């Protein structure tokens, strides 16, 4: 959460206790290295995803 | 040299005694969790007055 986008948005310190995390949450993409280069699997709709 | 040399049978055993089973069944289940997020909202601001 600290290192959010909701920090370094407006003011660096904004964050308090009153934010939370959804529990809904997902792996979105994984990042693997092929052979020196990068491939992005789509990872996010995966039943073991959640 | 017409003759027959050979032949193939389409015998099988009886499992009075049972030696074989054949393919075996069970029983599974899996499951699927599917949590609902939250959407960021919309908002009407108004005049407090």
């Amino acid at each position: 959460m600290g290192n959010s986008n909701a920090n370094l948005l407006i003011q660096r310190g904004m964050l308090e206790v009153s934010d939370t995390i959804d529990p809904a949450g997902r792996l979105k993409n994984l990042f693997v290295l092929l052979g020196g280069k990068v491939v992005k699997f789509k990872v996010d709709r995966l039943p073991r995803a959640v | 040299d017409l003759a027959v040399i050979g032949f193939e049978l389409d015998t099988r055993f009886t499992n009075t005694n049972r030696r074989q089973r054949g393919h075996l069944l069970q029983t599974r289940a899996l499951q699927f969790r599917h949590p609902i997020p939250m959407h960021a909202p919309v908002t009407l601001p108004m005049d407090t007055m």
